[PDB]
């Protein structure tokens, strides 16, 4: 079981971190002042060129990945037997 | 730094003004990656042009420079010559590492070379592009009025393919990596750009190959297709600067020079390839035979890997004086091109 | 077709009825282009090429419509090896809509190699994707499929963006 349990834990670990991120930012004894803050709030009711430089960098690595995959497929022994 | 590209190069209208068009040019709604761009004046110093290329834009040094000329067959070339342009030239430029100096317009030679570059990039995965560079006059550009705004490193959405008008303005081929648009302020003439082409290729043929130089001089070869009368005046302006040439078998002035090298009647030979101007162009034939060694023939020996060997034979024949310096240059160029298979079977046979 | 004596030619293949069947030879030479010859060129994969040459020769009037029909028939037969080595050699100056029509035939049917082949020969998809063509792409849906039922439920209130919203919600869902 040990392998599938480690994969399941690594997948759920994001959900546990994300639910400590969105909490009232005080300890439970003192959270009542933040529920009062929430209750009165209920009663009242990357830049553009940095994104472009990022996505062009990603597209460079995508093109290198697909070329290296194609060169590894072409130099295999079964494909070379097909061409022979 | 971005104003530095404008403060070095100037443009004349002849009232000379600092330039305003340095571009990271891209094409609208198309796959091709941003391309470099410059609008330039004529009679500029080619040293700062080259330092713009290898320091600012960023291109490696050439191991070979092959400029293609001609333009007789307008819309469609022979498929035999499309086999020559695709499987002879562009894959040799992919292997050795080379620049192709061709008119960056969509007419004549630059269209056919652009077909060969596109077809070779499709049917081959070598993880490296073919550096093709384009020179063209500023007056014939289709959308020259879009490229003004001097802000910096701007991708100008150059509208190719639009407003189809023929004969006057020509669009830019997207199969080129960098553009050198040479301006005379004429806006409609064909171009006195042949002087800048000869000065730039002479300056490239002065420099040395390698990391800190310390190598051989960069070989520059000229490839001709059928052409016109002004192409033969372009032959002579090339071969005065000690640049060898190479001839194809199709028709025109190229086959004119072939049959003239196979052997009054010569004036009759002049009276059917252009049908005009006998005695001035007969003096051009006289200067062709003053050189006699910077001209080679491709038609007798044709092949795929035969092309790079014919380039070497053109460089050996045009070397001239010393024999041992010629074989030294052939060995060090085989090292520079990173091709062991040439030097092992053509330089270490035993002769 | 390799070339009085023609009545003598009639007097040994059936040995009978000379002049009526001579009028049949007359009507054969009225057509003169719907007749092809197999004997000079024989081969295994030569047969399908000879079928194409018979269809090109009998096309007649327009040249560009003949090469358009040869390309779209090579798409319809699902044979890339014909179109690559007999239609993209370099003799034919292919235009835009000549390639866009065969690209629509290669998208509506499931021919991926023609999609890669026709995109690689210099076609711009920014001009290709007309919203009428996009409606024709989502039209070619099998009636016993899943998206046939899902696009019928999206027309109850094409409507692809509503299908993506009812699958993926507000977030994690594209627009159109
Ligand atoms: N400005 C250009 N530079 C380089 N190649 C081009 C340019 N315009 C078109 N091409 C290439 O040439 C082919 C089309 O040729 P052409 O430009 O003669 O007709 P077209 O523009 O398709 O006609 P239409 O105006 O009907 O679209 C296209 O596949 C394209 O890849």
């Amino acid at each position: 079981v040990h392998g599938n349990s480690d994969l399941y834990w690594k997948a759920q670990r994001y959900s546990l971190i994300r639910e400590f991120h969105s909490r009232p930012a005080l300890a439970p004894p003192l959270i009542i002042i933040s529920h009062v803050r929430l209750l009165i709030k209920w009663l009242r009711r990357l830049s553009k060129e940095a994104e472009r430089k990022l996505l062009t960098w990603e597209s460079v690595h995508k093109e290198n990945f697909l070329l290296a995959q194609a060169r590894d497929k072409r130099d295999s022994d079964s494909e070379r037997l097909k061409r022979t | 730094p971005k104003i530095f590209r404008k403060k070095v190069c100037t443009t004349f209208i002849t009232t000379e003004k600092p330039t305003d068009a340095y571009g990271d040019l891209d094409f609208t709604y198309s796959g091709r990656k941003h391309s470099n761009f410059l609008r330039l004046s004529d009679r500029t110093d080619p040293a700062t042009v080259y330092s713009l290329v290898t320091r600012s834009w960023g291109f490696r040094a050439p191991n070979l420079v092959v400029s293609v000329l001609g333009g007789s067959g307008g819309p469609v070339l022979q498929t035999w010559l499309q086999d020559l342009l695709r499987r002879g030239l562009v894959r040799a430029a992919q292997s050795t590492g080379a620049w192709i100096v061709t008119g960056g317009l969509h007419t004549g030679i630059g269209r056919h070379v652009g077909v060969a570059v596109r077809d070779h990039q499709t049917a081959s995965t070598g993880s490296s592009k073919v550096v093709a560079m384009g020179v063209a006059p500023w007056g014939v550009v289709r959308n020259r009025d879009m490229l003004i705004n001097p802000k910096g490193s701007f991708p100008a959405r150059y509208r190719w393919r639009g407003d189809p008008e023929d004969g006057v303005e020509f669009p830019l081929d997207y199969n080129y990596s960098a553009f050198f648009l040479v301006d005379d302020g004429t806006y409609g003439r064909l171009g006195g750009e042949n002087r800048f082409r000869l000065r730039f290729e002479s300056y490239v043929a002065q420099q040395k190959t390698g990391v800190g130089g310390t190598g051989i001089d960069i070989p520059v070869l000229l490839l001709l297709i059928d052409g016109d009368e002004k192409m033969l005046k372009r032959i002579e302006d090339a071969t005065q600067a000690q640049l060898p040439c190479l001839l194809v078998a199709g028709s025109g002035g190229a086959a004119d020079c072939l049959v003239e090298t196979l052997e009054e009647a010569r004036d009759r030979i002049r009276r059917y390839f252009p049908k005009g101007d006998p005695e001035v162009l007969q003096a051009q034939v006289e200067r062709i035979m003053t050189r006699k060694e910077l001209l080679t023939v491709y038609s007798s020996e044709d092949g795929s890997e035969e092309f790079e060997t014919i380039v070497l034979r053109a460089l050996v024949k045009a070397c001239g004086s010393s024999e041992a310096s010629a074989y030294l240059d052939e060995l060090r160029l085989a090292v520079a091109w990173n091709r062991v298979d040439i030097a092992q079977s053509e330089l270490f046979r035993g002769d | 077709t390799l070339e009085e004596a023609r009545d003598r030619i009639r007097r040994y293949f059936p040995k009978g009825d000379p002049e009526v069947l001579q009028a049949q030879v007359e009507r054969i030479m009225t057509r003169k282009e719907l007749l092809t010859v197999y004997s000079s060129e024989d081969g295994s994969e030569e047969f399908e090429t000879i079928v194409l040459r018979a269809l090109v020769k009998a096309c007649g009037s327009s040249e560009a419509s003949a090469y358009l029909d040869e390309l779209r028939l090579a798409v319809a037969w699902n044979r890339v090896d014909i179109a690559q080595s007999e239609l993209f050699r370099g003799d034919i100056q292919w235009r835009s809509f000549h390639l866009e029509a065969s690209l629509m035939d290669a998208l509506l049917n499931d021919r991926p190699e023609f999609v890669r082949l026709l995109i690689s020969h210099g076609l711009s998809l920014g001009h290709f994707l007309t919203p009428v063509r996009l409606a024709q792409l989502y039209s070619a849906v099998s009636p016993n499929s899943l998206i046939r039922n899902l696009l019928d439920q999206a027309s109850h209130a094409p409507n692809v963006g509503q299908v993506l919203r009812t699958l993926l919600g507000e977030t994690c869902a594209p627009r159109y």
